[PDB]
Parts: C-alpha cells; structure tokens; sequence
C-alpha cells in the first residue's frame, strides 16, 4: 500500500471536505433547497437533511467517514444543527489551505481554529441566558418548534407535533434530570394517518386490540398480564414450528387447543386482569374464547413489546404464563382500543398516568415518507425542545450570531499576537459561511445579505433580528423567530470546530488514496 | 455513492419530464399527433399509444427525475384522471421555463413562488372561465357531456365516447351528489363487436351450459352463495394422501371425484332450485349437479348480485354456510343470451337501475383498456362535476386566460420575480403550441393574439387546434370541470419545483 | 427533437424500402431466390404473393407491410400485394410532401381524403355482379382461379366454389359469408374432381380404421366427460409395485370400458367427440379400442376444433357420463360417415347434421398433398372471390392497371380539392401508377423502355381504357378476362392508408422497459 | 406560409381565373393582384416564359460535355 503525507495529504483531507459541504450548502435551512436522492434499489429520497444525505451517502473517505459520523451527535442530542456542522468544518478547511499556502502551518493555525472557537460559543453564550420551565418553555418549545419543524416544511398546524414534543420531552426527560431521553420518547407513526392526525401517547399503544369489539373496549387502572404464551402458533425459539399433518391432528388439536385456551384465558383471569398481553397472540380460534371465556386481552404484544409494556408502564413483570400471578402484572391508567381519526390506523393503547417508561408520540400522515417528514422534524424539533426544556438557553441562528462572534472573534483573535492572530481571524470568516449558504438558499446574494447583518451587527453586536432565513423579505431573527437552542449551536462548533484540528493533527495517512474510508 | 451535483442535476431534472412529455404532448393537447408505442425491449410489438402510462411505464423511466413525474403523473391521472400526459408536459414546459431561468442564473428558490404564486393566480384565471355549468339537469346533463367528452379526447375509442357519455352521466344522474363506479359493472369478454357495449340489465356470465343441464332457467329464485365449491367441497374431511407409489398417483384423481358428490349434500338441504355461487364446477361435476335436479349455478358473480341487491332492494351478504346467512335474492330469469357464437347465462333481476352492469365487447383488449380509464378518468371528473359543475374551458384556451393574466401580474406583482411568473405564464401556452403546428396552425399568433383576444373577452372563443382554428370552447365543446384542470396544474406545478430545488442527487 | 423527425423518415426509409421490391408482381420476371434467411436457414423464394407472408423483417416500420400483406388477403382471399405494394405508393407522396414541408397530420388526412375520393372512382369504373346467380360467381372464380393454381381443375371446384358461398349466401349482397364455416378437409387419396363440396359438417376426425360409424343413427357427439374404469375414472383399491398388480387393474379397466362402449353403441352417437382434457388421461388408450370396437370413432384427445365445428355447427353438447348412459344433447346425426376413397384416407362426415344454413365443407381430396394443396388454395380463393363478390360485388380490373385510372381520375380530384392536400392527394394521386411499371420492372437489362409508357399509355388511353398487365394491350382493362372483385382494391387502399399515417401518427419511436 | 398562401389562391383557381386577384406580393391584409394593383406587363411574364424553359432546353442542346479537364473557365 502507500502512505500520503503534507500537502498530499493535505490535499486528501480537504478535498473530500469540500464537496459534501456543498451539497448540503445548497440543502442549508428552510431555504436549504431539497436533495432529491436515489440509490441503486430505484429509490428516491428528497433530502435537505445533512444526517440524511449522510445516511444517503456510503461515499467513501476518512472525512466521508468523520461527516456520517459528525452530524449525527448533533442529530439526536440537540437535532437541528446537523448541516451546519458539517459545512463548515469544510469551510474551516477551505480556509487551512490558503492559510498554510501562506506559510502558516497546519498547526500553526490548528489552535486557532479551536482558539477562536472559543470566542464564538462564548459569544453564543451571551446571546440569550434564558432559562424556561416546561409549562413556560412550552410556548418557546413550540416557538422553537417554529423552527426546528420548520426545516422539513412540516411546522404550523403542527403544533400538535410542537405541543406533542413539548409533553414526550418533560414525561420521561426530566427539567431537572439533564440526561437526555430519546430512549424513553417513543417515537411512532402510521402511514395512511395526516400530519395533522398527531398525538402524543403517554404509555404503550399496542398495534393489536382486543380479540373482538364485542369485548370492552377498555381495560381499567393496570390489571395487564404480561405474558410469554400461545394462544396462537407460538414460533419457540428453541424449537421449530410445525402445524398438524394429519386429518385426525385437525379433529383433535381443534378439540384439545380449545378448552385450554378456555382454561387459560380463565387462568388469565384466574391469576386475573382485565388484560391479558401476550407476546404470542390469541389466534381467531382463541379470540372467540377470549370472547367466551368473558376477558378482554391483547392478542399480539411484540417479544420486545412485552418487555415494553412492562418497563415502559412500569408493570411490574411477568414473564410468561406458568409466572403468572396476581401481585405482579403490567400497569396502566387505563387501556383503551384507540381509533386515532383514521381508523387505518388502529392501535390498543395501554396509557401511562400511572408512570410513562415510554411515552409515545404518535404522528400519522398519508404515507411513510410524509410521517418520516414529520418524525424527523419532529425529532430535530424533540430534540431542541428536550435541549431547551432542559435548558432553555437558546439563539438567534441564521449566522446573525456568528456575523456577530466573526467580528467580536477576529477582534479577540487578533489580541494574541500569536500567529493565530491572524489565524484566529480567519477561523472568524468561517462563522461567516452557513448564513451566506444560507442567504444562497434564500434567493438573495449572500455578500450584500450578510453585511446587512453585519450592518445589524454593527447597529446591535449581537443577533436581535437579522436576514431572511426562510425566504420572506421580513429579515429578522427575532421576528422572523429563526432561533436555535444555545446549546447545540456551540455543539456544532465544538463538533465542527475540532474535526478540522483534529484532522489538522493527523495528516499522517497510510492509504494508497483518500477513497479508503 | 454518485454524487450529482447541480450542473447535470437541473439539467437531469429538465430531461426526465421532457424526454417523456415531448411523447405524451403528442398525445396530449388537441390532436395533430399522438404516441405510436413501438415496443421491443420486452418482444416484437407495434402499438397505438394515447395513454401516459401506456407511454410512460412501459418504456425505461429509469431517470431519477423522470421517476418523480411518471409516478407524481400517474396519481394526478389515478386521482382525478388524464393527468399522466398533463403532470407530465406541463412541468416538462415548467424545466424548459426553469432552465432558461436557471441559465439566466436564477435561484430556484427565486423560481419557486415566481411559478408556486403564479401557480395560484393562474387557478385563479382558471376559476374566472370556470363557468358553473349546473344551470338545469339538462344543463349539468350537457355539462357532464361535454366534460365526458373532454377526457375521453385525444385518444383513440371506437364506439365508446357516445355510449359512456350517456352511460358516465347515466351512472350519475342516478347517484346524485356523485357518479357511479359503484354501481356500472364492466364486463368484458370476446363478443365479436367492435366497440360495441350496452348497459346490461341484470348482469350476464360467462358459461357453456351441457352434459345433461336444461340451458334456460324460468321464475329463477337465486339462492346467493359467497362460498361456492372449486372441485372438492372443503370440510373436514375434505383432503386425503393414499399415494404409496406410482399407481395411486393415477388412483389418487379417482378419489377425489368421489368429494365432487358430496357437495351435492349441503345445496340439497337449502332446498332452492337456483343456487347461485362463486366457485365455479366442471363439465364432469356438471354431471352431478345436473342430474342432481336442482340448478346450482356456477360463479355467480359478487358485484353481480350487488347489481341485483342495490336495484332489487334484496340483500347481498358474506359468509354463506346455510341458506339464510344471505338473504335470498330475486331475479325474474336466469337466462342464457346467445350473443354471435357465445353462450351467456343471463341473470336478470332488473333492467339499467341504480347498479347498472355494462357488457364491453371488443376485438382487443387495449382500446377496452383505454376505454376504461377515460370512463374511470370521466366520471371522476363527472363526479367532480357533480361537486364543482364549472366547465373551465380547456383546448389552451384556459392555458392563455392563466398565461395573459399572470403575465398582467407578473409586471406588477413582483419587483424580481416577474421572472418566473410570466416564465409560468409562458409553460401554459405552451401547450397550446404544441398542437397548432400539428394542424399546421400557427401558434404563436395564436398564443399572442387569441389569447389576448379572448384574455380581452372572447374566453369563450378559443382553441381548435384539430382544425387548426379559432372556435367557441364552450360551444366546440373544448372544456371540463375546473378541478382536473386546476388539479392537473398543482401535481405539474409541484412536479417541476420538486426537482428545481433539487441541486444534489445521491445514485447508490 | 431530431429522433422524433429521423425515425418517421427512418421509418419511411426502412418501410418503403420494403414495400417496393414487393412488386415484380405477377410476371416472369426477376431471377429466383435461394435465400439464406436471418439465422443462416437457405431456402427457395418466389411468388411474391406468399414471399410476402414468408417475409421476415425486422423494425416497427418493416413489419406493418406484413400485417399489411395479412390484411388484404384474409379479408378478401385476393390482391395480397395490391394492399402492400400501394404502400410503396402511400411513402411516395409521404416524403416529398414532408420534403414540400406538409405536415404529418395534413399527410395522414391526405390518405383518407384519397381514399374517400378512390372508393368513388373504383366503384365508378367497376362493372355490378350477381352474387346470387351463379354466373359472375363462377366467372370471378374462374378468373381468379385462373390465376390460381389450377386452371384445369378449376372447373368442378368453381361450383364446389360456387356452392359454397351460395350454400351460405346470404340475402342479396353483404359483407358475410366468411371461410371459418367452410370447413376445408384435406382427404388424403381421391383426385381434385374428387374434391367434394358437402353440405352439412364434415369433419377432419380421423380415427381408427373403417366402417367405424359409418352407420345409420350414428350421432356425432362432444363428450366433456371421458369413460370410467377402474384406472380410468373409477377407483383402484390395487396398487401396482408389481407387474402382476399392472395387470389386474388394466384388466378392470379393459373389462369395465368394453360395458361403457355399448352404451355410447346404443346412445345413437357413433361418434364422441372425446375431451383433450385428460381426467386420468381421461378415455383410456384401453378404451379408444373398445369405443372403436362399437364402430365408435374416436382418436385420442380428439382435435379441438372439430369439437367446435360439432358445437358450432351441430350444436351438439357434452352429455351425462356414459355410466349414466347419454342425456343426448349430442348433435343430431343420423349418418356420420367414414369414406375411403380408393379404400384410404379417413374423413369423418357427418350427414343430416344439424346446420345452420351454413358451414358448407368443401373437402379437398387428392393422392398427393400436392394435388390436395393445388386444389385447395385454388378453390380458396374462388370461395374468397365468391366471398368478395357477396362482400363487395362488382369487378375492377387485376394487376394493378385499374388503380392507374384511378391515378388520372384521382388527380381530377386533386385538381378539385384546391388545399394542400389538394396537391398531397395529388402527390399521391399519380404515384398509384407506379405499380404496373414496378410489375413489369425485375426481369432485365437495357432498362427503361415500358416503364414511363407503362404509365404514359393509360393516360394516353384516357379515362376509361388502358394497358392490361395480364393480357398485355391497352383496353377498358376492368375485363380483359383480368379482374379482382370492387372488393379486393378498396380493401387494399383502406389499410395501407391506415398503417401509413400511424407512421405520421408516430412523434418519435421507442423500446418498452 | 407558401403552402398555405398556395392554397388559396388554389382555392382561387377553383373559383376564379386568369384573376384581378393574387397573393399579396406588398405582404398585406388583402391578397389580391388588384386591391393590390400589382401586375406586369403581358409582355413581361409572356417574356419571363421564354427564358425559364429556354435554359431547361439550353442544358439539354449537345451531347458535348466533353472537357480538358475544363468545362469552367
């Protein structure tokens, strides 16, 4: 093989930078403009979302590698802010090039890259200190929410999903707790449902009802059995699944499999509940017992969801059927069989007033990619609203922030006489190009659009309002309410900031070429 | 994964919709030309073509672009109907209005509300000679008519525009408040007539009767089974394996001509002569069905008694065991109509009631395939004309209403924009142009006079681009509802923005 | 683009190309053709009438002129090349008209305009026939059956052909009367004066031997059941691992079928029409012995269309299974016959069957296959130029010559016209009289002596008169003893006029996915 | 359109003859030879009939095309 060093090196490290920063350049934002994506299955993905593309893209490099890598701390913990990361840490890397062409080292200026990142999350810092409760956060949950389902256009009228995001957060993650749960939301959705079919369920929803109607709909406070047992074909895991070969194996096993289920769906009872969940459900046969035996119960619980309904409801747990018994069963407030406004989709809930080990949003839409519309906006939106409902520190985005640290950067850079005084301040330009992408997207010249801010920097030095960053004309970032948690905003730089130095220190690289990835 | 960056992307995004339109605008518009499909990748074939489909799926779509509309066209067409050879050119002229517009260096995010606004005050102008045509019966008779006509125009149907422009209307003026799919039931079959179809009174199946069955059955009372026997009746002990080796498996059909009879157990119980079911018998089982006395009728069809339940006001049902479990169904006769050379067990209840059956008869199948989606495609825009009666006038002429105006617009509305929106209003007399030429025609006076001649007023008086001429929408009959219009506007609208914005594409 | 504009003039390249050479019609003419075919396959072409169907080509464009060739043919039975070779004539005026810069559209309403204005003179110029009487009938068949195969045997056929149609004529004059209820049967042994038109449904059923039905009261039956035996329908308890257990239920079966015969023997029916759906097999090969034993004919699965022709013109049915004896909806037979001429050859006639005024059955009888062939293709046609007189009467003129009067009285109508098309009927007006010239055009050197006069003379003899291509001379050329029936040209202009504008019809060509 | 314009006068022809009328030659509204009073003389298109036909007879003349290697100056 071989090993590529220095400007050869330096010319695989960039390079590979520079293109996927420019794909989701043009995919920045609200004005980002989408990435229709296809693979080789004949698929087709629209993708304005850098997590997306990335997860879109197998392509292949150390930096290929680092960028699927990078946004994706940024895409669960704080969400929005998985494209901007990214672009700039080319951005940061377009500059490293011109700046050891002028014979500043890697290294050099690799400090102050980081340096001047300081300057940039500590001006962040004095953007907006805020700090809201849950009740209060709501509104700039949802406010955020504004946003963070703005990108994916899934947003107004959503404020179901804002609202259903602003509870999913606070039930499992607490204010107080500051330890992320996206484990504990359960993100769920149905294809044939609407965007504004939207719900937040606080306990488990399980796909499957009772086995008819003509049972009661609903299961009071708890009394759910948490069962590993056939009523139906069981599928072991230890053995194989055969059915009957034979004319007299209908006649018997018809006649023996009946008046057990009769038992046991009694046994059920015996040991008792209103509900009776079963990882292996009530077969059509055993659903009429069920419905002779007078029980209501689930029929299909999944293998996991039967661990599901019993942490997520804090049912304490029964394993199967032989460890039924009447102090431990599965928990609920209540359970209902919930038609959600389109009946397609039809799920039993078992609801967690009680407490919620999994709350659920529950988004519907007409097809998947229109719930995925939905989920992931929502999600980004989940995720901000969890950040903010944490700690509501939040910022005016759109780069009014960072036009506002690029100047108080390069400034603070040039203090330290340090060749990263110049260095520094031309980390500072970077700060500069995720609003210019931006303003791109807007439809406006980024050039002229950015020192309109600046000028609005000039007048404020911090980010009130700002430019477009949907395309409007109303150029505000307080206004137009372009906002981002303050948190994650220096979590991109901190994410982006470093891969840059962090690719500055290794440059040393035994590769034949870059597509080793 | 292949990167695509914008360069070929917008210019892909230009081929895809226009590499097909180009093929479906022939088609599509008035007629001078039409798709001729000239098939082989799959064979040796020669085939006549007015179906977006037709011309969209079975030639390769396999252009990321082209994938949106051939998929975004054909729901347009499977919503509202004729909507693939719409979707399609009409966001194919929107890439040629995009690529000048991206040529001359535009964002397409500037492009977008510059054709997504004129998008709007185009449906408006659509909305202006969208002329509510409900006036009367007669009037939303004539008004259905006409909009039957329209979809079905442009494609090749021999007897059928005038048979379903009574029939499409005929299903709706019994509907009220919509159209029937419901109730008129296509039956096909070789009956030797060209086109030829009628709306059939009860509903006929398709059966040689024989072996010893008297043909014609008199004061039928159908006994209604949704579970008919294959060739085994299935119960419990309905299946059995004796097979040791090679003779039994000569000896193990003879066993199951045995269940055959068996069969003949549960119909004789129920008692009825008639016994009408879904699963068809056999010429040898015939024997003992026949000789048994009593007629059981093979395949009844479902929908067929659903005709007979909806019009005799009987009840049609699921899941027949015993003989009660479906309520018993009337007819006067089960007859067998001879047509040419078939033999057609004719079960008739009722005659042209609100579940109408229509017996299709064709030569091929492919003009009865046609024939079907333009009927599908008609009354759902008759059944939209039951909703919005306004005929907006079509032909191009609504195509310059939208291009006069939001060019009117474009001047004032925007002070950057005025870019895209007369660049919209310049997609839609494309269309228009197109076909003028394909009459020999000249368009461009056409587009520029007759628009602003009947944008000045005559909206009435528009495109005949068949002869070429200048004539009355309304009274050429050149015209359909204002949705499928402004419907087959919002997919082609969206479907060219869609891959405008789209400035990367990802290829695994 | 420039594919959509290429493609139609590569079709009209490849298309026309074709149509062309499909005229040294008629004539000595041009040397014979060993043709090693697309895959390497040598073999031996003339008679363009045929090397049109035989032709393979290749291309959308190409292959239209052998749905072309298709067309005329079965609809009339005569001018299989008049309907292609005038398409030679259509791509003439098509070009240079998109050469004069006609639009496609204006191009293909161009041929229905010609057309319109060609069934005029057509029928103008052709002479009424009786299609009831039996003189123009034969002489339309003579004719043709001059110009079919045999001019000798023409004679017996021509009433044989004769019969025919007027067994299944229909009232006055329509088009009807088709060949599907002529039945035509190849009887190995006989001469063609042995060639017998029957009236009734014979049958090309042949089965075993001889004075099998050949009786009185034998029906011909269609059976959709076959007969039963143990091993055949009923059950065998008896498996065979053993060559003595084979034995025991072959016996059974034998033993049990040889009860079921008799009862087909005293059904009336001598003859079942034994289902190709096969129950077990369905009638045992242990059975066709004993069916055949009661002088019942039935050959193993029997051929299909017999059972239709039974069903179609007898109306006969499938009865009850024979264990249950008949329910008799087999046809009524009171003969059904097996005739050996010369004492061979099996033909199934079955005489007092039902028949609906039609299905006349012409059994064309020969020693040779060639004797049978030249007989039946001859009488064909004189059924086909009957079938054209009854379909369209009247008679044109043959090989070509009347279309060139057509040509100059055309061009009167592209005179009137005064459109475009006006000049595109024009520009096709005049190409019609191509044919004769390309007829006479293969054979030689020294070249181009009769051709311009091919066409010259008929204009010089006018409107009415002009050069006979069969007979040589110029004449009134409706009857030089050279006619088709008004039918067979006014069949042939329709659908190359049609098959052509689909060209125009086309904007661009394609491939499926 | 040539076509076209042919196509009516055509028209013309089945209605008028040797005409006052025409195209319009001045590209006007109205096609005609008198409301456009375009014309020559007689003599002119009789002796712009000479010419055409006279060269079409004039290529025909010898059968000499027989040149050094020169039938061009």
């Amino acid at each position: 093989k071989s090993r590529l060093m220095g400007l050869e090196a330096l010319k695989s490290h960039i390079m590979a930078a520079k293109a996927v920063a420019n794909t989701m350049r043009t995919s920045l934002g609200p004005n980002g403009l989408d990435k229709m994506m296809v693979d080789k299955d004949g698929d087709v993905t629209v993708t304005n979302d850098g997590a997306t593309i990335l997860s879109m893209m197998d392509v292949d490099h150390q930096i290929a590698k680092l960028m699927v890598e990078l946004s994706k701390s940024q895409d669960d913990e704080i969400g929005d802010g998985t494209t901007g990361v990214v672009v700039l840490a080319g951005a940061l890397l377009e500059e490293a090039e011109q700046l050891l062409d002028r014979g500043i080292h890697p290294i050099r200026i690799a400090d102050g890259y980081e340096q001047a990142a300081r300057v940039a999350i500590e001006h962040l810092d004095k953007i907006s200190d805020s700090v809201l409760v849950d009740i209060k956060d709501t509104e700039p949950l949802i406010q955020t929410a504004k946003t963070t389902l703005g990108s994916k256009v899934v947003n107004s009228c959503h404020r179901q999903m804002a609202e259903i995001a602003v509870n999913a957060v606070l039930t499992v993650a607490d204010m107080e707790r500051r330890d992320v749960d996206f484990e504990l939301i359960k993100v769920e959705g149905k294809v044939g449902g609407r965007l504004e079919d939207t719900k937040l369920i606080k306990g488990v929803i399980v796909d499957k009802d009772f086995s008819h109607p003509q049972m009661p709909k609903k299961v009071e406070d708890a009394k759910i059995a948490i069962l590993t047992c056939p009523f139906e074909p069981p599928k072991p895991k230890t053995k194989h699944k055969l059915d009957v070969t034979s004319v007299e194996d209908y006649k018997a096993l018809q006649k023996y499999e009946k008046e057990k289920f009769e038992e046991m769906i009694q046994q059920i009872k015996e040991t008792g509940a209103n509900l009776a969940i079963c990882q292996w459900g009530f077969d059509d046969e055993a659903n009429h017992l069920l419905l002779q035996n007078n029980l209501p119960a689930v029929r299909w619980v999944g293998g996991p969801e039967i661990e599901l309904i019993a942490i997520a409801t804090g049912g304490r747990i029964v394993p199967r059927f032989s460890e039924l018994t009447a102090e431990k069963l599965g928990f609920a407030g209540l359970v209902q069989e919930i038609s959600f406004g389109t009946t397609k989709d039809k799920m039993l809930v078992i609801e967690q007033c009680k407490n919620s080990r999994a709350v659920t949003i529950f988004i519907r839409g007409g097809n998947k990619m229109i719930i995925e519309e939905a989920k992931r906006s929502l999600h980004d939106a989940l995720c901000v609203i969890r950040n903010l409902i944490r700690d509501n520190r939040v910022v005016y985005g759109g780069g009014a922030a960072e036009i506002s640290c690029a100047l108080a950067v390069s400034q603070e850079a040039d203090k330290c006489p340090t060749l990263e005084q110049y260095a520094m301040r031309a980390f500072a330009d970077a700060l500069e190009v995720i609003p210019m992408a931006l303003s791109e997207n807007s439809g406006m010249n980024p050039i002229q659009t950015m020192t309109e801010v600046r000028a609005r920097q000039v007048k404020e030095m911090n980010p009130a309002l700002g430019i477009d960053c949907l395309h409007k004309g109303t150029n505000d970032m307080k206004q137009q309410h372009v906002i981002e948690t303050l948190i994650g905003k220096k979590q991109q730089i901190s994410l982006a900031t470093q891969m840059v130095r962090m690719i500055l220190k290794i440059d040393d690289i035994r590769k034949p070429g870059e597509s080793e990835e | 994964a292949d990167e695509e960056r914008a360069e070929t992307a917008r210019l892909t995004s230009f081929i895809g919709a226009i590499a097909i339109g180009d093929l479906v605008k022939s088609t599509l518009g008035p007629k001078g030309m039409d798709k001729i499909l000239l098939s082989s990748g799959r064979d040796a074939s020669l085939m006549v073509t007015n179906d977006g489909a037709t011309i969209l799926k079975n030639i390769g779509v396999d252009n990321p672009a082209a994938k949106v509309l051939v998929d975004m066209s054909r729901v347009q067409d499977d919503e509202v109907g004729d909507g693939t050879t719409s979707v399609t050119v009409l966001a194919a002229e929107l890439l040629r209005e995009a690529e000048s517009l991206i040529a001359k260096k535009i964002h397409p995010q500037t492009i977008i509300a510059g054709w997504r606004e004129a998008t709007k005050a185009a449906r408006e102008a659509l909305l202006s000679s969208a002329v509510d045509h409900g006036s009367d019966e007669v009037k939303f008779r004539q008004d259905l008519m006409n909009i039957a006509g329209t979809t079905l125009s442009s494609k090749l149907l021999t007897h059928h525009k005038d048979h379903f422009t009574k029939l499409a209307v005929e299903a709706v003026l019994r509907l009220k408040g919509s159209g029937n799919l419901e109730a008129i039931h296509i039956i096909k079959k070789l009956g030797g007539s060209l086109a030829d179809s009628y709306l059939d009174e009860g509903f006929l199946l398709d059966k040689k009767i024989g072996v010893n069955q008297p043909k014609r059955i008199e004061n039928a009372k159908i006994l209604i089974a949704n579970t008919g026997m294959d060739t085994d009746k299935i119960k419990i002990f309905g299946s059995r394996v004796r097979v040791d080796s090679t003779a039994k498996v000569a000896e193990i059909e003879h066993a199951e001509k045995e269940k055959m009879k068996e069969k003949v157990e549960r119909i004789l119980k129920h008692g009825i002569n008639c016994f009408i079911n879904r699963q068809l018998i056999y010429n040898y089982p015939e024997q003992l069905f026949g000789a048994a006395g009593v007629m059981a009728i093979e395949h009844a069809d479902f929908a067929g008694v659903e005709r007979l339940a909806l019009v005799t006001g009987g009840e049609i049902a699921s899941t027949f065991d015993h003989p009660e479990l479906v309520k018993l169904g009337s007819c006067k006769l089960i007859e067998e109509v001879m047509i040419g050379e078939d033999k057609l067990i004719h079960f008739s209840g009722v005659a042209l009631g609100e579940a109408c059956t229509i017996v299709l008869r064709g030569a091929t199948q492919q003009i009865l395939d046609e024939a079907e989606r333009s009927l599908h495609d008609a009354l759902c825009v008759l059944a939209q004309t039951v909703k919005d009666s306004r005929t907006v006038y079509g032909g191009g002429c609504s195509e310059m209403l939208m291009a006069h105006a939001v060019t009117q617009l474009a001047n004032r509305t925007p002070g950057k924009e005025a870019v895209a929106m007369e660049s919209y209003a310049k997609a839609l007399r494309m269309l228009p142009t197109i076909i003028a030429d394909n009459a020999g025609y000249d368009s461009a006076d056409l587009v520029a006079q007759l628009r602003a001649a009947h944008s000045e007023g005559n909206t009435t008086a528009g495109l005949d681009m068949r002869e070429g001429t200048i004539g009355d929408m309304a009274i050429l009959g050149i015209t359909e509802s204002f949705q499928v219009k402004r419907q087959v506007l919002l997919s082609a609208a969206e479907a060219a923005e869609v891959i405008l914005r789209v400035d990367n594409i990802i290829k695994a | 683009r420039d594919k959509p504009a290429q493609i139609r003039f590569s079709n009209i390249s490849a298309a026309k190309a074709v149509a062309d050479a499909i005229r040294t019609s008629l004539g000595p003419k041009g040397m014979d053709k060993m043709i090693q075919d697309g895959k390497g396959d040598v073999t031996i072409t003339n008679d363009g009438a045929t090397i049109l169907k035989q032709m393979q080509v290749l291309h959308p464009a190409a292959r239209m002129l052998v749905e072309l060739s298709k067309a005329q043919d079965i609809e009339a039975g005569d001018g299989t090349t008049s309907v292609v070779i005038i398409a030679g004539s259509l791509l003439d005026s098509c070009t240079k008209l998109l050469q004069k810069g006609i639009h496609p559209t204006i191009i293909s309403e161009s041929f229905q305009k010609a057309l319109e204005k060609g069934i005029e003179i057509l029928t103008d110029m052709s002479r009424p026939v009786e299609l009831s009487d039996r003189e123009t009938l034969l002489n339309s068949a003579t004719t043709s059956l001059n110009s079919k195969v045999v001019s000798q045997y023409s004679s017996l056929l021509s009433p044989m052909s004769v019969n025919a149609v007027m067994k299944v004529i229909d009232p006055a004059t329509a088009t009807s009367v088709d060949l599907r209820d002529i039945k035509i049967v190849k009887k190995l042994g006989g001469t063609i004066d042995d060639c017998e038109l029957v009236e009734g449904l014979v049958l090309t059923q042949k089965v075993s031997n001889s004075g099998i039905t050949r009786v009185e009261k034998a029906k011909i039956g269609l059976i959709q059941f076959c007969l039963s035996a143990p091993k055949t329908d009923m059950d065998n308890q008896i498996v065979v691992s053993d060559y003595a257990q084979m034995d025991r239920v072959l016996r059974e079966e034998r033993a049990y079928i040889l009860n079921l015969v008799k009862q087909i023997k005293k059904t009336g029916c001598n003859v079942l029409l034994i289902q190709k759906s096969i129950l077990r097999d369905a009638l045992s090969d242990l059975a066709l012995h004993f069916l055949n034993k009661m002088k019942i004919m039935v050959i193993k699965d029997i051929e299909r269309e017999d059972i239709e022709f039974i069903c179609k013109t007898i109306g006969t049915k499938p009865v009850a299974h024979i264990d249950q004896f008949t329910a008799d909806m087999l046809g009524s037979a009171e003969l059904a016959e097996e005739v050996n001429l010369n004492g061979s050859g099996k033909l199934l006639k079955i005489t007092g069957c039902a028949s609906p005024g039609k299905t006349v059955t012409i059994v064309v009888r020969g020693s040779n296959k060639l004797v049978i062939e030249e007989a039946e293709r001859s009488i064909h046609d004189a059924l086909c130029v009957i079938r054209c007189l009854v379909k369209k009467r009247a008679l044109i003129a043959g090989g070509g010559a009347p279309e060139i009067e057509l040509a100059l009285r055309l061009t009167e109508y592209s005179r009137t016209l005064s459109g475009m098309e006006s000049y595109c009927v024009r520009a096709f007006a005049d190409a019609m009289e191509v044919i004769p010239s390309t007829l006479a055009e293969n054979a030689g050197l020294n070249p181009i002596s009769t051709v311009t006069e091919l066409r010259n003379r008929h204009a010089q003899g006018e409107k009415t008169a002009g050069i006979n291509v069969r007979k040589g001379g110029i004449s009134n050329i409706l009857e030089e003893l050279v006619v088709q029936p008004l039918l067979v040209s006014v069949s042939a202009l329709t659908l190359a006029t049609e098959t052509v504008r689909s060209i125009l019809k086309i904007d661009d060509v394609v491939n499926t996915r």
